[PDB]
């Protein structure tokens, strides 16, 4: 189909006209972002049983 | 001839799209994180069983309270689960068996789910009298309804095996804005942190970003082998995961336009079904169809751990907004919360 | 006693009878328990269809009117009665053209028992759409449901009937006086030896027999005896018949010698009846002979003993098939072709021996074969001149040699016989309905009133027997009917109500099957492993991925889905079919349902929604099975 084809070329134009910044900064402002949050992620920086919803506990709200 | 010319066009602006990501491939992330210490052996304990389900578990969605969760099953219900009880707040009967997706509205006020209806049901979780009601049946897609994901009480975005993704407006039953461009089933979608933006994986290997108010696809990301079965935004907005059927999940960079980091292992063949990422984006976890649930260094590529706790696939999981928790829902009829 | 299954037998019984094309007007409103639960439904519960039922109704009385007199009364009080004008009130009236029919034959005084039979087609043409689906959603079909899983069910033996005095002895058996237990109702047990029929080489007739009472056992004959259900046990073929003790005419003869040329005329009007009926079927009965007439304890009688009898619609028969003193020229000539032509000259044969003592071609007590065949080929017969004029016109009408000259082959049938002379004095409408005074009343309790003048068994011989048990729904529905099928419904109503409560009180709407795509939900027995588990009753809903079972007292807790079934095959326990599922993992699950409907319908159920839910599956990226080893 042509008028499938051309609105293909349409929206690759769309996708080739933008800007784009480097590898190496988009992966600093990655790093950057995980270590400013590192302290509150539970999974990683594993918490006391008494802030810690899933142990040590049976009196719950609502 | 005209039509023969707009390939060829079409192949040239592929090729320039190709170069101008090239000429940005600048350094690697795994480079650019070297200096920083792994993160360890990441293990975490089952703290609770959830049971009744009474076959396959197809997804689950957590509520913004970090507390309650909704689970959908081959058993044509979705239960709604009080977490830190474990009490099931409601048992929802569907109205087809052949459900496959759910969602939590942020509010905690409905619930959506659907599947080989292709429609996207919407459940109003306490009506003026104090029932659970279908409050809408959103019909429109012509194929199974993959992945629905609420914006506030009257929005939601649906990814569909019709090969389109839609915006509906809850109150209307309409389609508002359609996104059509995948050429395969489109199996999912996350939204970024702040709506404006959403990303769609496809059966066609490839992951789009959508404008949610102006209807365009934006950008376009290749590499996978094989269905992008799952997909999930990393909590600053800027960037990605993907999981699929090639058995690896991948990283992509929006800014930067292209993949940035593969997550594999020689000893993983399976397909990818599930992915989330930890609160802070460190760790990123994906759900396998070899029963386990992997923990991905999202920064270094390497596998910080394993939960090992079902046994069948591993169909969901997500952290919760706390960063508290992980569910995991399996084929085997259960969920297990882990920390 | 019948106890009904529980109404939701409905989900089962509605799709095995929708699968066979049975729920439509046509095929419920001409079943007697179809019209009789219908009815109910429109006159109780449907004020729009009210009416037309009660005109119906009132027409239906009124063709069963027997005087010219009565009929004229009662046509004028239907026509100017509230019925009639509530019709035209309503703006579903009679026809102008309908009316004026009916109102023409009105006013010039003629009222044929079918005088309103056009007002019954609007009405029925008024009954079908709307008011019938209507009625198919109401309560009063589940109720036809019930009913039609219990017939759909009947496997009887000796059991179900308390057995009496003989009543009749053969070569291959006894009849017996009985009477079925669960309605009251009287018959006869025609019970034939297996071991006595291998020996005499008489399987071919025993079939035959069921064959024919099939072809000539709806309509309710007066004059035939007719079969309600047939059985077979090990040792034993049964046939459930209308009960004649009165014995045989063979055996009366004997004892009050000859009869009158009027005492015979009753006999032969009654046969001659009976004989029209199995014409109209196209079936020749070709063994009429005094000691198969039988009477009743009134002395009205019937012809019974199909046994020897054809069916002609297709082929019409060549064989010398008869008792020698009776058989038509037409039959005796080996390859020559004949149709009902035999019966005419049988009866002949036999309305002489009634009067004389001996059949017309057996002269001098005499047995020569081959010399009653000659007589009956080659001399007409002298009649004495005794016999008054219209009895010779009728015996030279029944007794021509040539078919073609015959009296009823000459195109009109029994009709030809009927107009004869000889029954000039006769209303053959007050024959049919048993009206006229027997010429021999039995004594009450009179012993061997119907004796004629007279080694293992293989699985090949019960072979031979796979497809006798037979039953007439027709009969069975009529039984019903007459006897216990208003005080059960009532019964039923009131057990019904009672866990309609009870389950209320408990909190519990039976509600589990509605509002999602449940197929198909029933009872079932259920078996899993054979050493850890046994027969389980559970209440079974059917969806189209999974089938879940619960016990009493709560919702399902246990499933298997339709991905794990890998077939279903029907398999014998102890005498009894039970459905098997092999499930993946070489497991097995086993069922056993509660009527042969249940299990034909579970399953085709089965078989169609796993069969269905996994090529689903397999087209799903999300739901199939994905490759875990290369
Ligand atoms: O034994 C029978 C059938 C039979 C006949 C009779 C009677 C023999 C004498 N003529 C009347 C017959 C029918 O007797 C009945 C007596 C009472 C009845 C009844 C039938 O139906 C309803 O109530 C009694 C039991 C029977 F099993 N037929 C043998 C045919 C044969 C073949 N090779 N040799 C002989
Ligand atoms: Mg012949």
């Amino acid at each position: 189909s042509i008028a499938q084809a051309r609105k293909l070329v349409e929206q690759l134009k769309m996708e080739a006209n933008i800007d784009r910044i480097k590898v190496s900064k988009a992966a600093a402002d990655l790093m950057a972002y995980c270590e400013a949050h590192a302290k509150e992620d539970p999974l990683l920086t594993p918490v006391p049983a008494s802030e810690n919803p899933f142990r040590e506990k049976k009196f719950f709200c609502a | 001839s005209e039509l023969d010319q707009l390939r060829q066009e079409a192949e040239q602006l592929k090729n320039q799209i190709r170069d101008a990501r090239k000429a940005c491939a600048d350094a690697t992330l795994s480079q650019i994180t070297n200096n920083i210490d792994p993160v360890g052996r990441i293990q975490m304990r089952t703290r609770r069983t959830l049971r009744g389900h009474l076959a396959k578990i197809y997804a689950m969605h957590w509520g913004t309270d970090s507390r309650l969760l909704v689970s959908a099953s081959q058993d044509g219900k979705l239960i709604i689960w009080d977490s830190y009880t474990t009490n099931k707040v409601h048992a929802i009967p569907l109205r087809s068996s052949w459900v496959m997706t759910c969602a939590y509205a942020p509010s905690g006020n409905y619930v959506a789910c659907g599947g080989l209806d292709n429609i996207c049901s919407i459940y109003n979780l306490k009506t003026r009298e104090g029932n659970v009601r279908v409050s809408r049946e959103l019909a429109g897609h012509t194929g199974y309804l993959s992945c629905c994901r609420f914006l506030d009480d009257n929005q939601i975005v649906t990814s569909s095996g019709d090969t389109t993704c839609a915006l509906w407006d809850i109150e209307t039953g309409q389609q508002t804005t359609t996104f059509t461009g995948h050429t395969g089933d489109v199996m999912s979608l996350s939204l970024a942190p702040d709506t404006r933006l959403f990303v769609s994986g496809a059966c066609d290997a490839s992951a789009k970003l959508w404008d949610v108010r102006e209807g365009m696809c934006r950008q376009t990301f290749t590499g996978h082998e094989s269905d992008i079965n799952a997909i999930c935004f990393f909590p600053n907005g800027n960037a990605f995961a993907t999981g699929s059927d090639d058995a690896t999940c991948r990283l992509f960079d929006l800014r930067a336009d292209q993949e940035l980091m593969t997550y594999s292992h020689d000893n993983i063949i399976c397909g990818i079904t599930s992915v989330s990422f930890s609160k802070s984006g460190r760790l990123l976890l994906a759900g396998y169809d070899d029963f386990n649930c992997n923990v991905w260094d999202a920064l270094k590529a390497d596998r910080a751990g394993v939960l090992a706790g079902h046994d069948n696939r591993v169909s969901c999981l997500g952290v919760t907004d706390d960063g508290m928790a992980v569910a995991t829902g399996s084929w085997d009829s259960f969920l297990k919360i882990w920390n | 006693k019948i106890l009904l299954p529980e109404p939701s037998i409905r989900s089962v019984m509605q799709k095995y009878l929708e699968d066979r094309g049975e729920v439509t007007f046509e095929k419920i409103f001409s079943q007697k328990l179809g019209y009789l639960l219908f009815r109910d439904f429109c006159l109780n519960h449907l004020e729009e269809a009210r009416p037309l039922v009660e005109f119906y109704e009132e027409i239906k009385k009124y063709e069963k009117l027997e005087t010219e007199e009565e009929r004229v009364a009662r046509s004028r009080e239907i026509f100017d009665s509230y019925i009639m004008k509530e019709l035209l009130a309503c703006s579903h009236p009679f026809s102008k053209s309908a009316t004026e029919h009916v109102q023409g034959h009105l006013g010039k005084k003629q009222v044929p028992p079918d005088l309103f039979q056009p007002y019954i087609e609007e009405i029925c043409q008024n009954l079908r759409g709307d008011v019938f689906q209507k009625f198919i959603e109401s309560d009063k079909f589940t109720r036809f449901c019930q009913w039609k899983n219990v017939e759909l069910n009947i496997h009887l033996t000796m059991n179900d009937f308390s057995v009496h005095r003989i009543i009749g002895r053969g070569g291959f058996g006894e009849v017996y006086g009985c009477r079925k237990a669960d309605t009251g109702k009287m018959y006869a047990m025609k019970c034939l030896d297996k071991k006595r029929i291998k020996m005499k080489q008489g399987e071919t007739l025993a079939l035959n027999e069921r064959i024919m009472l099939s072809l000539v056992s709806t309509g309710d004959c007066p004059f035939i005896v007719c079969m309600s259900y047939a059985f077979h046990t090990p040792d034993k073929l049964s046939f459930i018949l209308d009960l004649m003790n009165g014995g045989d005419l063979h055996y009366h003869l004997s004892q009050h010698g000859v009869f009158s040329e009027a005492d015979m005329r009753f006999y032969a009007a009654e046969i001659i009846l009976g004989l029209e009926h199995m014409h109209n079927r196209f079936v020749v009965y070709r063994d009429l002979k005094p000691a198969n007439i039988l009477l009743d304890e009134h002395g009205h009688v019937r012809i019974s003993d199909l046994g020897l009898a054809c069916d002609f619609s297709k082929k019409k028969p060549h064989a010398s098939v008869g008792t020698h003193g009776y058989m038509a020229p037409e039959v005796l000539q080996k390859g020559v072709a004949y149709d009902s032509s035999a019966d005419w000259f049988s009866l002949g044969c036999m309305l002489f021996k009634l009067l004389r003592g001996h059949s017309p071609f057996r002269q001098h007590k005499t047995k020569d074969k081959h010399e009653i065949d000659r007589m009956t080929l080659t001399m007409a017969v002298e009649l004495p001149d005794s016999f008054s004029p219209e009895l010779r016109s009728l015996l030279e009408g029944l007794l021509q040699r040539d078919v073609n000259r015959r009296l009823g082959c000459l195109g009109r049938g029994a009709q030809e016989v009927k107009e004869s002379p000889f029954f000039r004095s006769l209303d053959w409408q007050m024959v049919f309905l048993q009206k006229y005074p027997p010429p021999l009343i039995p004594p009450r309790g009179e012993v061997n009133a119907a004796d004629a003048f007279d080694i293992k068994l293989l699985d090949s011989d019960q072979e031979l027997y796979r497809n006798f048990p037979l039953t007439i729904s027709e009969r069975w529905q009529q039984e019903v009917a007459e006897t216990v099928f208003d005080t059960i419904n009532a019964e039923t109503d009131r057990l019904e109500a009672r866990k309609k409560a009870k389950n209320k009180q408990l909190g519990h709407e039976e509600d589990y099957a509605l509002g999602k795509d449940c197929i198909m939900h029933g009872y079932m027995s259920k078996m899993g492993n054979p050493f850890l588990t046994q027969w389980q009753r559970r209440y079974f809903y059917l969806f189209p991925n999974r089938l879940e079972w619960r016990g009493e007292g709560e919702a399902p807790q246990s499933l298997l889905t339709m991905e794990e079934i890998q077939s279903v095959e029907e398999t014998q326990i102890k005498e009894r079919k039970c459905l098997l599922l092999k499930i993946r993992g070489g497991k097995q699950f086993i069922l056993q349902c509660d009527s042969d409907p249940e299990l034909v319908q579970w399953k085709k159920e089965l078989r169609d929604a796993y069969r269905e839910a996994q090529q689903l599956v397999q087209r799903v990226p999300k739901m199939k099975n994905k490759p875990r080893a290369p």
